[PDB]
């Protein structure tokens, strides 16, 4: 099933998909914590290995790296609308709430996929041309959340 | 004029806009009509996110174009 996802690309390097399944059925879900850095931690938990809850701010030094080469040519920046310099002194305070936006950027500075799934599945948005056995999977719930998503064993 | 909309959800829906509509006023009609919030909202057309001070006419849309809605997502 994972190998019937039917990706729309809707703009440079992003992919939007609507399979309908219980996340459960092919993924572990493993919770990050309720701080403002979630996202981060997300990502870390599925790239970084002896990962900690520290491990968030080599993602965040990443994602300034990212945002340098990418920010300005982000076509989702323009809702943040803030220049380079301010929205790095936003993203890098503490206990600030990541999204798709560094997640484009991220994906690009990684060299990596990223699939956020916002929740049963409501849609996914793919930043990145790799298919989700490779990608970084992520679950957004409450609109105010990220988790990392594991594909189960079985699945793999 | 009629104009389609995919929802990030999948969902196609149809709009009633004129040319002269900016894309905040159209964004505000996805409001009104799906319950979206304005500032959530990333339109798109011909693989171009379209700017909110500008017009459907100045990207030329014209009826029956079909947009396509990203959400920004945060937490």
């Amino acid at each position: 099933f994972l190998r019937s996802l039917d990706w729309t690309q809707v703009i440079a390097g992003q992919y939007v998909s609507n399979p309908r399944f219980n996340i459960s059925d092919y993924f572990e879900i493993v919770r990050q914590p309720g701080d403002g850095n979630c996202f981060y931690h997300s990502i870390a938990e599925l790239t970084m290995p002896n990962k900690t809850d520290h491990s968030y701010h080599y993602i965040k030094r990443l994602t300034e790296s990212a945002a340098r080469k990418y920010y300005q040519e982000e076509p989702e920046a323009r809702l943040v609308g803030l220049s380079l310099e301010d929205y790095l002194k936003r993203m890098l305070s503490d206990n600030e709430w990541g999204s798709t936006l560094e997640a484009s950027m991220l994906a690009k500075e990684m060299g990596i996929t990223i699939i956020i799934w916002t929740v049963e599945v409501e849609a996914g948005i793919k930043f990145g041309d790799g298919d989700v056995f490779t990608a970084v999977n992520l679950l957004h719930s409450g609109q105010t959340h990220f988790d990392a998503l594991r594909i189960l064993p079985q699945f793999e | 004029m009629q104009i389609f909309v995919k929802t990030l959800t999948g969902k196609t829906i149809t709009l009633e806009v004129e040319p002269s509509d900016t894309i905040e006023n159209v964004k505000a009609k996805i409001q009104d009509k799906e319950g979206i919030p304005p500032d959530q909202q990333r339109l798109i057309f011909a693989g171009k996110q379209l700017e909110d001070g500008r017009t459907l006419s100045d990207y030329n849309i014209q009826k029956e174009s079909t947009l396509h809605l990203v959400l920004r997502l945060r937490g």
